[PDB]
């Protein structure tokens, strides 16, 4: 719910940076191993840093 | 043990893609009870000219 | 349902919107905005098939329309997908568009200035 | 003296937000009384939680 929210779509869309170009179109899967997958996923936003 | 199948809706402008490909990977590395870290980036789609078009 | 191209200029898109809304007909689109609209006000619109709603509950929390004679104040700035719920919901309120202003609008989305011209139906 | 107050309408989508910020400019420029230029970009404003929400 919180990827798919058009307020966080559009300033990502908007934005030109490396950031905004890889949350959206790239991979969130950039965090650490929790055992059973490789990576978790990741999002940036606000300073906040959110896993699931 | 049974088969899955994921459904992309390409006909429907309001489809969620990134939905189905998440249900990809989960699926890879859930199911695969190897007892080790599993990476699901790491896979193979062979793919149709009408699905890719 | 809108089918995608059907029309070749956002004047005469707006006046089919219009048309279809007075048939009793429901749009929402605001959680798909991106996939919708198409870069500018002269390409074919629209970019994708619109679908009908069932059903309308939706209410500004702000003013509507601003004025009798004006839907937002000169230079007013809104989210696109608004300015499309807010017309309707003052179109089933009674009151018809005259024009929409859009001639020297540069950008589409996902913010615009758009604003149209009301009266009183019969 | 008296003392003046700035009403902004946060609340309403069509507010002039710039017409309130000139407004407070042009009062501490014009209100100084003290036969010299001034610049009236130099000032402090401490906002309340909700206000700046």
């Amino acid at each position: 719910k919180l990827v798919k929210h058009p307020k966080i779509r559009d300033a990502y869309l908007a934005q030109q940076t490396p950031l905004a170009w890889q949350q959206i179109t790239g991979s969130l899967r950039t965090g650490g191993t929790d055992g059973v997958q490789a990576h978790m996923n990741t999002f940036y936003y606000g300073g906040v840093k959110f896993v699931q | 043990v049974e088969k899955k199948t994921v459904y992309f809706d390409l006909d429907n402008p309001n489809a969620d893609i990134d939905a189905s490909i998440e249900e990809l990977r989960m699926h890879m590395e859930d199911e695969a009870k190897t007892g080790t870290v599993i990476n699901g980036e790491e896979i193979h789609v062979v793919v149709d000219r009408v699905f890719f078009s | 349902m809108i089918k995608a191209k059907t029309y070749p200029d956002f004047k005469e898109f707006v006046k089919g919107f219009i048309a279809n809304v007075k048939a009793g007909k429901r749009y929402d689109f605001r959680t798909y905005q991106e996939a919708i609209l198409p870069l500018t006000y002269s390409s074919y619109w629209p970019e994708a098939d619109i679908a009908e709603v069932e059903k309308f509950d939706y209410k500004p929390d702000y003013k509507v329309p601003f004025s009798d004679d004006l839907l937002y104040s000169i230079g007013a700035q809104m989210r696109t997908s608004d300015f499309f719920m807010d017309l309707q919901y003052a179109i089933i309120n009674g009151k018809d568009v005259d024009t929409v202003y859009c001639e020297w609008l540069a950008r589409v989305k996902p913010f615009s200035m758009l604003n149209a011209k009301l009266k009183d139906a019969i």
